[PDB]
Formats: C-alpha cells, structure tokens, sequence
C-alpha cells in the first residue's frame, strides 16, 4: 500500500515570466507550469489519519517563503555578525500568487475531503492527488487573509484545546472583506475598513462554535495582553509596505450579545512602519519610507488566530485573545488536509 | 547547557511593585518560552504565566490578570541567538504574594514532552511582602514550677524580620535545650519559644539567663528566669 | 477544568523504605512529578506518566494506573526527601511532604504547661504554652480547653527536628489571647494525645500558686 513519508516537494504556479512582481519572478524560476487537467483519484474503503500539527509540508513552505523574502525584500539596514549591513533597498512590486506543492516520483499526496475535518484524526473521504491547491504565501498575524474557507461548518482547529500554550485556528466558512488604505495626499497614517454587520455576525457564530468545545461557558474576547507590535496589532504586508492595524474594535463583546448600537462601518487605525521585527526571527530590519500615491489592498478574512487565557478559574467565562504564534501556523491552516505518502 | 539565573531577593511593602529578571543562555531564546511559577508558603505551587521568545507574546493566569506583566529582551543579531532576559513585574502586592518566584523552561522536545514539563529552573527569587517594620523582640520568662526535672524557657514575641538566636547562660548551657522554629502571627510579627529541662534541685542554686539576639534591629537582651 | 487531588499530605519514612504518592486527575493529560527540597529549586522527577527525567535514578517510578497516577520511590536515600508535587498543564497538586524519620522505641511525651508571665500581662496580652518534650513517634495532638470549653484558632504549634542523639521530638503549643479575656476565666488546660499514652494526658492550672 504505502506509508507516511517526508520528502522534498516541488512547486507549481501560473507565474507570468514578464511580470516584475516579486512572487511572479520567484515562481518563474522556482516552479513549473501548472497542470490544466489535474487527475484526482478517490480511494474507496480507506481510512487515513492526518495531523496538521505534525506535517512537514509546512516546513517546506516556510523555507520557500523565507527564501522568497530573502531574495526580494532585503532591508536597508540590519544587524548581522556583529556588524550593521547597509543595502540598496529599492521599492518593489508585491502581490502574493497561488503556489501549488507537488510530490516527486515514488510519492503522492493524500487529501482529506471530510467537509468538517478539524485537522487531526481519521479521514474516510480520502482522495489521491499529485499536487495541493493554489496556496498564497500571505504572511500575517491575528487575521488570516486570502485563504480558503471551510466548506460547511466553522471549524475550530487545535492540537490540544486544553493546552493554553497551543494556538487555536478558527477556520471561517464565510469571508469578511478588510479594506486597508493609505490615502494619497502624515504619510504613515492609514486605516482599514470592515463591515461591522458582517463581522459581528461572523464573530457571534465563532463564539457559539467555541461554546460547543468549552461546555457552553461564557465566551469572551479581549485585546492582546502584550508583546511586540507585530502581534498586539494586525500585522501584514501590502504592496511592499508593512502595515500595523489596531484590532481593538474587531473584538468588541458588546456587539455580539443577545441590542445593537454598532451596525455600521468599522474603521481600524493603522500605521505603516519602517523599523520592524522580521517574522523570520532574523531580528530588526529597517526599510525605506512608503511609496507616494494611494496604497490599497482588499483582502478576505478567512480565519482567526486565538490564544486562550489559562490559570485556575471557574468563572463562567473563557477568554480568548487575537494572535497565534508561528507564521508556520498560516501554512498549517491551508495544508491541514494534505499529507505525503511513499508508494510500495 | 541550559542556564537560568534570576535576580536577588527583596523586601516589599503592601501596594508596591516588584520586577524580577531571569537571564537565560545555552539555547536559541527565540525558539522557546519562559514560564513563571511561584512557591507560596503553605499553599503550594501556582503558575503565573508564560512569554514566548519570538515576539514576546504572553499568557497570564486569570486570577492574576491586572497585576502582572512580562517582557523579554534578546539580541537582534541572528549570529548571537543563544541568550535572552525575561522580566516579571508584579504590582499591587499583598502579604499573600510572599513567595519564592521561579523562571522555568521546557525539556528537550519529544512526542511526550508538553510545554509544561519543565526540565530547567532558575535558582528562585524570594519576595517578602510585609507592612511590618524592623522591630526588636519582647522577651518574657516561662517560669518553672511545681525523676524530677523542671522545665523553664523564654518567650520571644513580636519581632521583624527573622531571625533571632537564643543561647542559654552565654551559650554554656546547651544540654537539654529546645529552641523551636519561629511562627508568624496574624499580626505579621514573628514569635518563638526556647525551653530547657533542668534539675529541679538546681532552681534554688543555679542562675538561668536566656540571651536573645536580633541582628536586624541591633538588639541584645539578657533575661533572668525564676519561679514566682 | 483540571482538578488534582494529591495524597497523602504528609509521609514519614526512614532510609531504605519506600514512598507511595498518588494523584487523581479529572482529565487525562500529561502528568509530571516534581521534587522541591528546602532552599533549593524544584526538579522534574517524572513526566508523561512514567518516564524519568535526566539524572533521576531508576528507583523513581510512576504508574499509569487509572485516573490515579502514582509515584514510587524505593530504597529511599537522604536526597530523596522533600516535598513532591504532581502537575498537569498549569495546575499543581496540593503537595506531599516526605520527611526522614529514624526508627526508635516509643516514648511518651513529658508534658509541661506554662502560665503567662506578669510582664506580658501588663501589655494587654497573655500567652499560655504547653510543652511536649522528648517523644516518639512525632505524630501528636495538642488540644486546649479553658473552663471545660474547647478552643480553636487561638493556638499555634511548633515542632523541632528529630534529635541527633536520642531520636526524639519536642513540640510547643502557644495559646494566645487578650489580658481582659484571660482574667475572665479560671482553669486552663492542654490535652495531649500520643501513641505512647494509653489515655489522653492533661496538664492544667489555676491562679493560686
Ligand atoms: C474495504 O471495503 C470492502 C468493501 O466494503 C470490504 O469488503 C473490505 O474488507 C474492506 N477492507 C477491510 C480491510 O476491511
Ligand atoms: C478533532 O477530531 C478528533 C477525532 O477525530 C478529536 O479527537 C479531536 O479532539 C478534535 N479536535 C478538536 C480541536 O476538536
Ligand atoms: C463522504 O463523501 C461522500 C462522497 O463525496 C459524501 O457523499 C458523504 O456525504 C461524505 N460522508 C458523510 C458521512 O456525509
Ligand atoms: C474573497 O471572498 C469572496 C467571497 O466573499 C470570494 O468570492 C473571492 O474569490 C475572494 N477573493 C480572494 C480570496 O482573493
Ligand atoms: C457557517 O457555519 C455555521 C455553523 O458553524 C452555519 O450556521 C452557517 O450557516 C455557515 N455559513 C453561513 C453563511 O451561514
Ligand atoms: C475600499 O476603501 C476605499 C477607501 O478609501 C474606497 O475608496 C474603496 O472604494 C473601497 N473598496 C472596496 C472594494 O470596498
Ligand atoms: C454590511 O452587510 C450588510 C448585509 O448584511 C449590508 O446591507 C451593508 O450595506 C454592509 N455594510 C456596508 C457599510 O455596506
Ligand atoms: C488600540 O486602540 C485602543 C483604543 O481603542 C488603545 O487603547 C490601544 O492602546 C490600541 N492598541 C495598541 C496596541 O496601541
Ligand atoms: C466597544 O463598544 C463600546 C460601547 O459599549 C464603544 O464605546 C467602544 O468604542 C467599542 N470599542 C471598540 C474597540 O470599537
Ligand atoms: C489579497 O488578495 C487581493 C486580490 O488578489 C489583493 O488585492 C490583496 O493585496 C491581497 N492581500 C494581501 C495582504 O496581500
Ligand atoms: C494532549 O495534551 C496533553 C497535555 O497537554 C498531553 O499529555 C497529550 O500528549 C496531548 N495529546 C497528544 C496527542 O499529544
């Protein structure tokens, strides 16, 4: 039959060789052309155990994205080897594209199709594919952007919910647009627009789903307790600029109870920063000031990273705060239904 | 090898704050987390929270929220990753916060080893929270009275902080001495007793002085013990 | 959440003997055991049920038996004594105290009671002391009665280490209260229970000697 195995995967995309956009350039050299007619083979009477938290495919992606940024987003200033390095840091073109990950000869990818698979455990509806779906390498904190939605129910993912040290990944089944803008005309001031009605209805569903897992305890949200700005804020890269958006308004409990007074647009304060703690864990990097003109990008909130407060407590409520952990968890959120096996 | 070195002990008044450090080394500080835990006299161990090296993300124990904060410090040079400093700040202190605070880290990664299995510990930081001021002891005589051996001793009450030493007859009388461990009264001041069993035939003969010493307050006091 | 019922609260043994500590859990996660010696940092003894941490000798062992996790320490050495805690996530057991005891013949405690001195009575306070001297085993109970009435909350006990030469224990009990209260009553007594006593011994006094 086969056994679970680790190997080097190769990538595939629809990258455009003529584009100057950084992801396209990288994909052009690193990836092969995508297959128009992929052959997906479903396997009858097969049970396979998956574990999204122990999946080396995630490690591969992490290295590809690290390699990507290393080639095209070198900073103006950084610390390395007891010296400060000064580099030419021109403005780039930045827009992530979908990357497929594919198995070499002798291997194949098994794909869980259970519409409510939570990431770990047995899968019945298993199919065999040579490549994953198109995955965008969107690096972000707190909110997961431009990802895939859950087919049916909202899915709570966690290696172990009782362990407060383990990140909780909420997989949404309906997207919520986030509309972030640096208005053309403080050049670092920006803002993100969100539909309060859309968001508060979604957030309500999340709590009810969390009640199912925490025995109908009062579900409360709160802003991050502390840490670097990259986490206490919604941190993401848009058109080559690093944004930091306050999400204090996105987790207002008053608006998801059982009255209103908050049904309109939510405008999050944002700031484009030049000095940043790199997500690769390489240290502080310094970038040049933002391009002129109107910087804008409309993204889909497809998931939420949460950490639950711990400590001895039997107050009715359980508290959750935005912020997840590794950027690796962003890759986990998409690769959760895949695993590599070697043929016998 | 992993090493965790904390800052020194400290005394504190109620309502004040305390900041504790924990110097880590021997491993990539960004790839791990530091948990804080306290050992409370008579109440056992209590988890306080953790902080992650990568971004300094934190999770505080619910019952301590609003009084604790954790930050960390590390190198921005990726060629010097194997050190860091975790900080724990505790505010709105009370006498109930008197405890030994420790910084810990998980053991080597394994399928079994969770994040709460702590192989490594700092040596601990003793924090004492007290309203009481430095105070010398009042000494009273536990008079002897009516194989006949009589018992006498000295009652040392209401002093702060520890310790007090008790010798008998300038330390010449040691046979039969029992100086009990001090006890903390509800008042917040310490108290102990020192007793000695002696020949009942010697009460009309020998002299029995108890010498009480208390460094913190520069007090020495000799006290005679007799019956009636 | 997780509750951790640890027992027994105290355990008195001698070198070469074996200690058996248990921990009942409401959940079934990874349980670990820690040892904390006085003035020393706690140390991981066992984790994930039965696996020994680094350095720990093979005489330490844990069993996965039921919702009840147990720690066994056979052929006790002097370094094995201290306070042991079970742990599950951020939750800890109440702690079991494993202290040394040297086996010797039983000895009844000589009991003395000390009235308050006059010097103290002029401070609006009166302390009454009840000494239990040179007895074995260490387990003993002191109970204060004032005019045939049992007391609670107003007494503090203190015990010495086991003596090096004669292998005995001494114990003090201090009944504290205000002068005003002290003067209102007449008879004061402490009752002592001990394995070396066939019946509970009593020592008492009034104000007339
Ligand atoms: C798989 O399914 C077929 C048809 O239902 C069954 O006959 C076969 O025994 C199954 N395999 C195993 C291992 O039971
Ligand atoms: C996922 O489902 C498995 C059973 O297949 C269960 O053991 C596990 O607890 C579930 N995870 C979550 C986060 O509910
Ligand atoms: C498993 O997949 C089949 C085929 O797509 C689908 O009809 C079925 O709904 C799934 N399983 C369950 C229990 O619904
Ligand atoms: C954003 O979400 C909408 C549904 O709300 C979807 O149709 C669209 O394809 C998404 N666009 C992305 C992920 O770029
Ligand atoms: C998303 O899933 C929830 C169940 O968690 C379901 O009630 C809801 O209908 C789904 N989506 C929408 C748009 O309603
Ligand atoms: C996003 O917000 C900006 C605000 O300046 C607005 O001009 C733009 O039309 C919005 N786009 C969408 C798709 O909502
Ligand atoms: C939010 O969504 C609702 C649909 O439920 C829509 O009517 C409303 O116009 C949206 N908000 C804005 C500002 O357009
Ligand atoms: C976000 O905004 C709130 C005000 O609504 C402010 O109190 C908070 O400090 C802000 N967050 C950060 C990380 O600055
Ligand atoms: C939450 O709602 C309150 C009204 O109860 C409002 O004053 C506050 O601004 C809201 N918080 C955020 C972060 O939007
Ligand atoms: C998400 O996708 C949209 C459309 O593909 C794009 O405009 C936007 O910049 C993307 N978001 C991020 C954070 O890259
Ligand atoms: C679930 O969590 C507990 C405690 O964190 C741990 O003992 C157990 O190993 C975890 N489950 C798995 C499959 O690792």
């Amino acid at each position: 039959v086969w056994k679970d195995a680790d190997t080097t995967l190769f990538c595939a995309s629809d990258a455009k060789a003529h584009e100057t956009e950084v992801h396209n350039v990288w994909a052009t050299h690193a990836c092969v052309p995508t297959d128009p007619n992929p052959q997906e083979i479903h396997l009858e009477n097969v049970t396979e155990n998956f574990n999204m938290w122990k999946n080396n495919m995630v490690e591969q992606m992490q290295e590809d994205v690290i390699s990507l940024w290393d080639q095209s987003l070198q900073p103006c200033v950084k610390l390395t080897g007891g010296s400060v390095i000064k580099q030419a840091c021109p403005k780039i073109s930045f827009d992530p594209i979908p990357i497929h990950y594919c198995t070499p000869a002798g291997y194949v990818i098994l794909k869980c199709n259970d519409k409510n698979f939570n990431g770990t455990g047995p899968c019945k509806n298993v199919s065999s594919v040579q490549c994953t779906h198109g995955i965008k390498p969107v690096v972000s904190t707190q909110l997961l952007l431009n990802g895939s939605l859950a087919e049916e129910e909202i899915i709570i993912r966690s290696e172990n919910l009782t362990n407060n040290a383990k990140t909780i990944i909420v997989h949404l089944n309906k997207s919520v647009e986030i509309n972030c803008t640096r208005p053309s005309n403080d050049i670092r001031k920006a803002y993100c627009e969100i539909n309060g009605t859309k968001w508060n209805k979604v957030l309500k569903q999340v709590t009810e789903k969390l009640k199912e897992h925490f025995n109908n305890k009062t579900i409360i949200f709160q802003p991050p307790s502390g840490g670097d700005l990259e986490i206490t804020m919604h941190h993401f890269n848009c058109r080559g600029e690093f944004f930091y958006c306050n999400t204090t308004q996105l987790f207002n409990n008053t608006c998801i109870g059982n009255m209103k007074g908050c049904n309109g647009t939510i405008t999050l304060p944002c700031k484009i920063k030049q000095i940043i703690n790199m997500w690769q864990g390489t240290g502080q990097a310094m970038y040049a000031p933002p391009i002129d003109g109107k910087i804008n990008c409309v993204s889909n909130i497809t998931g939420i990273l949460l950490t639950r407060d711990g400590g001895a407590n039997n107050t009715s409520n359980e508290t959750f705060r935005p912020g997840g952990g590794n950027i690796k968890d962003n890759w986990r959120s998409e690769l959760y239904k895949y695993k590599v096996v070697q043929i016998e | 090898e992993v090493r965790l070195i904390q800052s020194g002990a400290v005394m504190r008044k109620p309502g004040s704050s305390v900041k504790i450090s924990c110097r880590a080394s021997g491993y990539n500080f960004r790839e791990y987390s530091i948990h804080w835990v306290r050992l409370i006299p008579g109440r056992g161990l209590e988890w306080i929270g953790w902080i992650k090296g990568m971004w300094g993300a934190v999770s505080y124990a619910r019952q301590l929220q609003g009084r604790v904060s954790m930050t960390r410090q590390l190198s921005q040079d990726p060629d010097d990753p194997d050190w860091g400093i975790a900080y724990l700040e505790f505010s709105g202190l009370t006498s109930g916060d008197t405890a030994e605070y420790f910084c810990v880290r998980k053991g080597p990664s394994c399928p079994h080893c969770g994040d709460f299995h702590w192989q490594h510990w700092g040596q601990g930081t003793a924090v004492v929270v007290s309203a009481a001021s430095t105070k010398g002891p009042s000494v009273f005589p536990l008079a002897p009275s009516s194989g006949g051996t009589a018992a006498l001793g000295c009652l040392v009450k209401d002093y702060f902080p520890e310790p007090v030493t008790v010798s008998w007859n300038s330390g010449a009388l040691t046979s039969g001495v029992h100086t009990f461990p001090a006890v903390l009264q509800s008042s917040g001041l310490y108290s102990l007793s020192s007793v000695v069993t002696v020949p009942s035939s010697s009460l009309g003969t020998q002299t029995y002085i108890c010498n009480v010493n208390h460094k913190p307050s520069n007090t020495k006091v000799d006290k005679k013990v007799e019956p009636k | 959440e997780i509750v951790l019922t640890q027992s027994p609260g105290t355990l008195s043994l001698s070198p070469g003997e074996t200690a058996i500590i248990s921990c009942r859990t409401s959940q079934y996660g990874s349980l670990a055991w820690y040892q904390q010696r006085p003035g020393q940092a706690p140390r991981l003894v066992i984790y994930s049920g039965s696996t020994r941490a680094a350095g720990i000798p093979d005489r330490f062992s844990g069993s996965r038996w039921g919702p009840d996790y147990t720690l066994t320490i056979s052929n006790l050495e002097s370094g094995d004594f201290g306070v042991y805690y079970c742990q599950q996530y951020e939750f800890f057991g109440q702690g079991t105290k494993v202290q040394v005891d040297i086996k010797r013949t039983v000895a009844a405690p000589s009991v003395f009671i000390f009235p308050p001195s006059d010097e103290q009575l002029k401070s609006g306070t009166a302390s009454v002391v009840c000494l239990l001297n040179n007895f074995y085993p260490r387990e003993a109970k002191v109970q204060w009665k004032v005019d045939n009435a049992l007391q609670s909350g107003n007494s503090q006990e203190s015990v010495t280490e086991q003596d090096s030469k004669d292998s005995t224990y001494s114990l003090s009990s201090t009944l504290t209260l205000s002068k005003a209260d002290y003067e209102k009553h007449k008879v004061y007594a402490c009752e002592v229970t001990h394995q070396g006593l066939s019946s509970p011994v009593t020592k008492s006094f009034n104000r007339g000697e």
